[PDB]
């Protein structure tokens, strides 16, 4: 087993003196350097000659080199595939099932079209086959035939024989049967696997119980493909589920509560094993972040996920996203994330105490979230926001432009909930105009100015100024511009006509946005037909959009439900984003 | 239903090069290498995405692991594989390294194919696999094997024979504790899981008894017996088993059955997060001197049966980083400085119970707490004690072997209680 | 021009860095480990020239040497590869079937006669007879 | 000469343990340091062993920060091999401490007043490696006044030519020029080519900066270039490498003439045109050598003299020539041949006067890059094709780059189908099978276009006023393909949205069903996206009416009311209230066929060409 | 902690 790892320079000459001897010794370390070839990646195609004159043997670690060597090269190489054919038969034709199972995976590791035939029938006598392994090996080679060509009548008696193996008494057999199943369902007719009937339920769910976590989680996934008619039949599901917990969990765990939220929809009126699995939910959830950072960092993905779907009972448990130093960073983040989700009105004072401790801490990255976070606490209960204004407000005394460039945005969306309200930090931004380097924040200052340009005086100054940005920046910033210029005119006439003239000439004839050009259009066709009439529609309050603070997609989060144990939902990314 | 796992070196070359997929590369694999085993930045993730790819990979050491699939899966899945593989290879060899893959290597890609075929990933209960899967069969092993595979019982049980039939037990209550500095228990929690060793004949399905819904209540019963509302014992926060237990047995009676493995191993995890007892009464707080010295107080008080002895005590005291005048107070131990982590390490030789010694420091400084400022280290305890912190203990344990003759009487027990608090941290 | 020498064994490591620009620590280190690779993944249908995502360098390949000379996009390719045989001719010629450890003892002559024949980028000097009489006359130069 | 150099190289050779590698390092340590850190130094074995070892230390991956004023004084010690090494180190430890910088350039000065060839040389070698500021500001005109004012031999002064030109192409600044035009042009008259090639090299430089400074070098140039294509190899036989005829003097005299403008001289360039047939008659015989060496630098100069040829194309016989010589040369089993050939042909494919006998190899190009395996030659040949494209081929051309292009890499992909489509607009005159064309790509990705792009396809549709019901039928076919590509949401929404009107006698026309839709459709996209989809749905009603009411229900939703940022909740602000509250005469006084756009130039070219390196 | 249980 040693290593070789050598292949180069005429040594391919060696290990052709080497296999001069078809003695086991020279035979067993050149395959040895074989093994070296295949893992660097180097073709040895050219020994398949040598390797199928010397392949006449009976060794049994001579037989799995061969068959991953032949099968991975014949892969480069279909034409040679004639010798093993001959073989895969003859081990077809020895009694040893675990190596006729060998001889069966790599066999069907390859699918072309004849060696489809030569194993077909015997390919059924392993489906007509009592070894686990044998059988299992068929279910496994009949879901690899799947591959290509998967559409043959001959394929198709195989997917009936299988299906009635479906039910199957075997634990590997069935469970391998049932992931393979469960993974042809991708092949998408999207009739697949009409098998499904209340007593196949009640007898995979059984199984499930005595089956490995493999088809444990298979039962589960197929599960999630099942839809009940009711809830009596999901009670009696759950409760199924109840033995459910702890496990080799975290695959279980996931899909369990895939399965079991497919079902909970209902209420905990409707029955209180639903609210007991409600409140018996956190200290699992606990262990999930009790676990391993990488299972624990798939749990707050899963557990974000869930309190937007689920805003209920952990709202206590908080602690778990207690922040310390050994915490990692990004874990850190998410922590201090949900522990904002999770608001504990409560603890406010001494979480804000934190969070400016966090603030005095050492990364941009989680101090700018922090401040995000802040300004939200700022947009959730007002108490807070007084603090907020004073924190937020030395920081940018701070003078790092970063936590104040994303501030600004966090100050414009507070202000859009809260107008009118603390204008005097309005004067200190218009110093801060000298370092806009953010299109968010810009924005946030251009907005600040259609706001209040009928306060705002010296609106006028600084607006011909920033007319200095009119291309090289990004359409919403010109838009954000357009309007603000639009809201001036409207509360102050007087003195932006030219200024409305020579934008509206500019953008519209410097256009290359339709939406841009025509808005322009809109622009005059309003203004020069009856501003007397825009003011109505523009001056008149917008209403707010009532704290949404990162909400979700309903049903992007709700098809992700889906996912929530596959890679989807924990990614927070649709399935189909990703191919 | 996955295709490549390669296993990589520090240098970035494959160790294996394990493929179950025909999707799979070299162009994907070299990329995969060159551009996360390569970054110039490096904060990454064990799971990785590269145009629409997902990418599990993991140095689970030195040693590295890539799980390459482009086919939506649980993640959690099959990082339980890699795991389970790396603790069989383990278990197999121990060390994990160059040699121990090279002198492996054939039973390393029979065995990856066999538990995961195509991605597809079969189990690894080794019930005989090591005995067959050795770093040739006759009718007999022909159908014995193809038996144990249909057997539905695992965990090297086939009926075994031991000249003598014992189990030793070790309880480790690993101390959670978090206490605020100026003296209050933010985080009183504990982790514990029942490792059992054991020398058994057969193949004995074992019970045991763990008082339960109230605090505690062959040859030596219990040199601590549990006394009616005894030590604490408390519904278990969180009860984590392994595949012996039978939870349907427990959900519907509080009660799994498990057939336990012979040798060592982990019988069910554990985690309270209450109801513990503290071994000291340290308040550790710093106090600042305008903007020229930083000042600690730490009075230390230990509280436990002065019968107990804790030894080798380590407590962990960071001075000051600008060091112009130490302020030093010794009651009992040994003095001991840290420099290049700036922290008085009061190492005591050993601690009895209900004990106190206290160290004031003052460290004179330059000013440098601005809206960046000092760190505060939590002070913490370091040390040696076993213990039954909760004592939460045997309630009762069932063992037998009803098959032949060695019953409940003919297998001797052990246990040990070894308390772990090496969580002992507050400062800040 | 040429923008630096670089020539390693099949031991890896470059055994001469020779460079003409102020190329840096770390910009050195990635070309050797970046180059040394593509050299590696290079098979054998290959050129002498490769460009390394802006520009190219002449490098040539020996079983157990590699000779890498960086140059960017304009350069006449087959001249300086002839240039480069010419000087490993003019090596193994004067150090009579050279070992490594030749230049391990002596690894400032080679570095020393490149800079004679190639010079500020460019080629200083080509004239075989010349450069070798000139070479071995200054091979005795203390 | 000295036993710790030599015995160190021993033993750390055979030293692998890293650790052990340092132990011996620290050993040397203490003796280098402790005997310049005390233990005075000794001056000729001593310094060069512990000096050399240094240097190579420094290269190791460390370096030395001392000895350096002694290194002045291995510059100043008597063996040259301890000057040299002061030299080397100096050179290759970049210095500091200026009054080390001073030391070193007053040295400098003195190995110059040594007028003995290997002190002027290796200082020389210095300066240009080490490069301050201060050498070519004492040395502006005496550096001339080494390389000229006194003429002597070879060696030295290319070493003096290619010093100087390293401080002339960093700093021409500190080069005061006046005229020097006689002297090196009399060096390329010189037959002791030593110094003619670098000579030709500056002069070359130069020549960037002044070409019209040298139309007295054009006729002795080409005289002698003549004669050096006419005189082989039979003489100065060490100028001769493997019987070619100064290759790269050659070559840099040819381009060099080669910033010249085209031919225009009757007799002078008529000897040109001798050389020329010279050139291509002579490449075309087989060899009778048997070396690629002999093969590399005949066909570099080959290179060199069609490329000076290049560009012109006022010569249609040697295009011919050229033509045919490429067509053969896209056969040599050696990728790189045929590769450098793919360059050469695709710079020459730009040739009016060859278009068509380039176009003659067009599937020569087909087959070979879809039996290519590589891209560098693909992308070579698209520029070639590119070049030399038209509406005829550009028809069947379409079809092929499409399926070259569904198997390739990912910004290349967008470089080429931006091309591809710039190309088509260069010959869209079947404005309906361009559409379709563009359909077929958006097809293909869809999703990757950048904006400009579309952009522009849209403006073309505004702009083209010919197929607009073609067009938005069409593009509802696109739309009831139940996959989504949002660029093809974006520009056919819109598209319909002003144009559905063009394609309404139908069933599957029914506003109400393709409106709920796009709806479906509505929230799941950017947020560029649903401005302009708001601008669409607007477009709806005014354009459909029948939809209105449902359409009014709908803009209603809290959604559209409760999105989160500031400017959509505007947009549909707008527009509910001048919907829902409707004056219903601004709906239509607003709305407006959006006229085609003003001309432009297409920026696409320029944005690739800043994209082409 | 190393003491004899039952």
């Amino acid at each position: 087993s040693k290593y070789f790892t050598t292949n180069k320079k005429g040594e391919i000459f060696e290990l052709k003196a080497e296999l001069n001897n078809e003695k086991k010794e020279k035979r067993k370390e050149a395959v040895k350097k074989v093994i070296a070839a295949m893992t660097v990646g180097k073709d040895v195609s050219s020994l398949f000659p040598d390797v199928v004159n010397c392949m006449q043997t009976d060794n049994l670690e001579l037989k799995k080199l061969v068959y991953l060597y032949l099968m991975n090269y014949a892969k480069s190489q279909p034409d040679m595939a004639i010798m093993a054919v001959n073989s895969f038969v003859k081990d077809c034709e020895d009694p040893n099932p675990l190596i006729r199972a060998l001889a069966v995976r790599t066999m069907g590791c390859i699918r072309v079209d004849k060696i489809t035939e030569y194993l077909c029938e015997p390919l059924r006598k392993c489906l007509k086959d009592e070894d686990p392994y044998v059988r299992k090996t068929a279910a496994v080679c009949v879901a690899k035939l799947h591959d290509i060509n998967a559409q043959m009548v001959e394929d198709q008696g195989f997917l009936d024989s299988l299906r009635d193996l479906i039910a199957d008494s075997n634990p590997m057999v069935v469970a391998n049967a049932v992931a393979a199943l469960s993974e042809i369902s991708e092949s998408h007719p999207n009739s697949n696997l009409l098998d499904l009937n209340p007593q196949n339920i009640n007898k995979l769910l059984t199984a499930l119980n005595e089956c490995t976590e493999w088809g444990q989680i298979f039962i589960l996934d197929c599960l999630s493909n099942y839809n009940p008619k009711d809830d009596r039949e999901a009670q009696s599901i759950c409760e199924r589920v109840t033995p459910r917990l702890s496990h080799a969990n975290s695959a279980v765990v996931l899909s369990a509560v895939k399965v079991l939220m497919k079902f909970l929809e209902l209420l905990p009126k409707d029955s209180d094993y639903y609210n007991m699995l409600l409140k018996k939910l956190a200290p699992p959830l606990v262990t999930l972040l009790s676990g391993e950072p990488e299972v624990q960092y798939v749990a707050l993905r899963n557990i974000n996920l869930i309190v937007q779907k689920r805003p209920e009972i952990l709202k206590q448990e908080i602690k778990v996203f207690f922040v310390k130093y050994n915490d990692p960073i990004y874990v850190k983040l998410e922590k201090l994330d949900i522990m904002i989700r999770l608001a504990s009105q409560a603890n406010i004072a001494q979480v804000l105490a934190e969070l400016k401790e966090y603030a005095t801490e050492v990364d941009v990255d989680f101090v700018r979230k922090a401040v995000r976070a802040i300004g939200r606490c700022a947009i959730k209960v007002e108490q807070s926001a007084e603090r907020c204004v004073s924190t937020l407000l030395d920081l940018i005394q701070t003078k790092v432009n970063y936590v104040v460039q994303e501030a600004i945005v966090v100050i414009r969306d507070i202000f859009r909930k809260y107008p009118n309200k603390y204008e005097s930090i309005i004067a200190t931004l218009c110093e801060n105009l000298d370092s806009l380097d953010e299109p968010d924040a810009r924005a946030a200052m251009i907005w600040i100015v259609g706001e209040y340009a009928e306060r705002i005086d010296n609106a006028d100054e600084l607006l011909e100024s920033f007319l200095e940005g009119f291309h090289d920046e990004s359409t919403q910033v010109q838009l954000t511009l357009l309007t603000a210029i639009v809201k001036l005119f409207l509360k102050k006439p007087s003195e932006t006509q030219e200024l409305v003239q020579q934008v509206l000439s500019l953008a519209t004839q410097d256009s290359d946005n339709p939406d841009l050009r025509d808005r322009g259009y809109i622009y005059w066709r309003l203004l020069s037909t009856d501003p007397v009439t825009a003011k109505e529609v523009v001056l008149s309050e917008k209403p707010l959009i009532s704290e949404e603070t990162d909400l979700i997609e309903p049903t992007l989060l709700d098809e992700l439900i889906c996912h929530i144990g596959s890679l989807a939902s924990v990614y927070h990314k649709p399935p189909n984003a990703f191919v | 239903m996955i295709g490549g796992l390669f296993i990589y070196n520090h240098k970035g070359e494959v160790l294996i090069s394990r493929v179950y997929r025909d999707d799979i590369g070299r162009n994907a694999v070299d990329a995969f290498r060159v551009n996360v085993i390569h970054a110039r930045q490096q904060v990454r993730s064990p799971v990785t995405n590269i145009a629409r790819t997902s990418f599990f990979h993991v140095k689970r050491s030195n040693i590295w692991l890539a799980a390459v699939t482009k086919q939506n899966v649980n993640a959690a899945m099959v990082f339980e594989f890699l795991y389970k593989m790396c603790d069989v290879m383990a278990a197999y060899f121990g060390k994990i390294s160059e040699e121990n893959i090279k002198n492996n290597f054939v039973l390393i890609y029979e065995l990856l194919d066999e538990i995961l075929d195509f991605g597809y990933p079969q189990n690894s209960e080794t019930g005989a696999l090591k005995t067959f899967i050795t770093q040739h069969q006759t009718k007999e092993e022909q159908s014995q094997i193809t038996s144990q595979v249909t057997g539905q019982i695992g965990w090297r049980r086939e009926g075994i024979k031991y000249r003598r039939n014992e189990l030793f037990l070790d309880v480790l209550e690993s101390v959670n504790l978090l206490m605020s500095p100026q003296g209050q228990v933010l985080s009183a929690h504990v982790s514990g899981r029942v490792v059992m060793k054991s020398y058994l004949s057969g193949m004995p399905e074992c019970k045991f008894g763990m008082n339960d819904k109230i605090v505690i209540e062959s040859m030596e019963q219990k040199l601590i017996s549990e006394e009616d509302l005894g030590k604490q014992s408390i519904a278990i926060d969180d009860c984590t088993f392994h595949q012996c237990v039978r939870l349907s047995k427990f959900d519907s009676e509080r009660s799994i059955s498990f057939i336990p493995p012979d040798g060592e191993f982990e019988l069910m995890r554990y985690r309270t997060t209450k109801d513990i007892i503290l071994p000291f009464r340290v308040i550790p707080l710093v106090r600042e001197v305008g903007r020229t010295k930083l000042e600690v107080k730490v009075v230390i008080k230990s509280n436990f049966k002065p019968s107990l002895l804790a030894q080798k005590i380590e407590v962990r005291i960071p001075t000051p980083l600008n060091t112009s005048g130490v302020q030093v107070i010794c009651m009992k131990g040994k003095a001991k400085y840290k420099a290049s982590e700036n922290a008085i390490v009061w190492k005591i030789k050993r601690m009895a119970g209900m004990k106190e010694s206290q160290i004031s420091a003052e460290i004179e400084l330059l000013p440098t707490n601005d809206k960046k400022k000092w760190a505060r280290p939590p002070i913490s305890m370091n040390f040696e004690v076993p213990f039954a912190p909760s004592g939460l203990k045997v309630r009762y344990l069932k063992v037998f072997e009803p098959k032949l003759n060695y019953s409940d009487h003919d297998v001797i027990k052990w246990v040990r209680y070894i308390g772990r608090s090496g969580i002992y941290e507050t400062r800040c | 021009m040429i923008r630096f020498i670089l020539i390693q064994n099949r031991a890896g490591k470059t055994r001469l860095a020779k460079w003409y620009m102020q190329f840096d620590d770390d910009e050195k280190q990635k070309l050797i480990e970046e180059v040394h690779a593509v050299v590696t993944v290079r098979d054998a249908k290959h050129t002498n020239f490769v460009e390394f995502r802006n520009f190219k360098i002449i490098y040539r390949r020996y079983a157990g040497l590699y000779f890498c000379i960086c140059v960017d996009v304009n350069d006449n390719n087959l001249a300086y590869l002839e240039a480069i045989h010419n000087f490993v001719e003019v090596l193994n010629e004067y150090f009579h079937n050279v070992c490594e450890l030749d230049l391990v003892f002596n690894f400032y002559k080679v570095y020393t006669v490149v800079d004679e024949m190639f010079l500020a980028g460019e080629i200083r000097e080509t004239s075989q007879t010349k450069v070798l009489k000139q070479l071995l006359m200054l091979q005795s130069l203390e | 000469g000295m036993r710790g150099l030599a015995v160190f190289i021993s033993d750390i050779r055979n030293c692998k343990s890293k650790e052990a590698e340092i132990k011996r390092i620290n050993k040397e340590l203490a003796n280098i340091r402790s005997k310049f850190k005390g233990d005075k130094a000794l001056d000729g074995y001593s310094k060069k062993k512990y000096v050399c070892k240094l240097l190579f230390i420094f290269l190791l991956g460390h370096d030395i920060d001392f000895g350096h004023m002694e290194a002045v004084n291995l510059l100043s010690s008597n063996r040259y091999t301890e000057k040299q090494i002061g030299y080397l180190f100096i050179s290759v430890l970049v210095n500091s401490n200026s009054e080390l910088i001073r030391l070193i350039n007053n040295a400098i000065k003195n190995d110059l007043a040594s007028r003995n060839p290997t002190f002027m040389g290796l200082a020389l070698h210095c300066i240009a490696n080490v490069g301050s500021r201060e050498m070519a500001e004492a040395f502006a005109g005496e550096i001339p006044k080494i390389l000229v004012a006194g003429d002597t031999m070879d060696s030295v002064k290319q070493s003096a030519a290619l010093c100087l030109l390293r401080l002339y192409r960093t700093s021409p600044d500190l080069v005061p020029m006046g005229d020097w035009t006689s002297r090196v042009v009399h060096l390329l008259n010189d037959q002791h080519l030593g110094v003619v090639t670098a000579a030709t090299s500056l002069i070359t430089t130069l020549a960037q900066k002044n070409p019209e400074e040298f139309k007295t070098s054009v006729s002795l140039a080409v005289s002698r270039l003549s004669r050096i294509v006419t005189s082989a190899s039979t003489d100065l036989q060490d100028y001769t490498y493997y019987f070619v005829p100064a290759p790269w003097l050659s070559v840099k005299l040819l381009r060099l003439l080669q910033c010249y403008p085209p031919p225009e001289d009757p007799a002078v360039r008529g000897r040109l045109t001798e050389c020329l047939e010279t050139i291509l008659n002579k490449a075309q015989e087989p060899p009778k050598s048997k070396k690629v060496q002999h093969s590399n630098a005949k066909n570099a100069v080959l290179f060199e003299a069609i490329s000076l040829i290049i560009h012109h194309d006022s010569e249609p016989n040697l295009l011919v020539r050229a033509c045919n010589q490429l067509g053969q040369f896209l056969q040599h089993r050696e990728t790189n041949l045929r590769y450098l050939a793919l360059e050469s042909m695709c710079t020459l494919a730009s040739s009016e006067f060859s278009h068509e006998a380039v176009k003659t190899h067009i599937e020569t190009v087909i087959n070979a890059l879809k039996t290519e395996r590589d891209v560098s030659v693909r992308q070579r040949a698209v520029d070639l094709l590119y070049a030399m494209c038209d509406r005829s081929n550009a028809q069947q051309i379409v079809a092929e780059m499409l399926s070259y292009l569904e198997t390739a890499d990912y910004s290349i992909r967008e470089e080429i189908v931006l091309k591809v489509a710039i190309l088509a607009e260069k010959y869209a005159v079947d404005y309906t099978w361009y559409v379709d064309t563009i359909l077929n790509l958006i097809r293909i990705a869809g999703d990757y276009v950048s904006e400009e792009v579309w952009y522009r396809v849209i403006q073309i549709v505004i702009n083209r006023d010919d197929v607009q019901g073609y067009a938005a039928k069409t593009v509802f076919e696109a739309l009831q393909a139940p996959a989504c590509h949002e660029n093809l949401v974006k520009v056919g929404g819109y598209i319909l949205g002003e144009f559905g009107n063009l394609i309404a006698g139908d069933p599957r026309s029914s506003p109400l069903i393709q409106f709920n839709l796009l709806h479906s459709k509505f929230h799941l996209c950017s947020v560029p996206t649903r401005a302009l989809l708001l601008s669409t749905y607007i477009k709806f009603v005014n354009l459909f009416p029948e939809v209105k009411a449902t359409i009014q229900d709908v803009l209603r939703s809290d959604s559209q009311l409760k999105n989160a940022d500031v400017e959509l909740q505007q947009r549909a602000v707008e527009y509910l209230r001048l919907s829902t509250v409707a004056s219903t005469d601004i709906l239509a006084t607003v709305l407006e066929e959006m006229p085609p756009f003003p001309e432009r130039e297409s920026s696409i070219l320029a944005k690739l060409k800043k994209k082409k390196g | 902690d190393y003491q004899r249980l039952n």
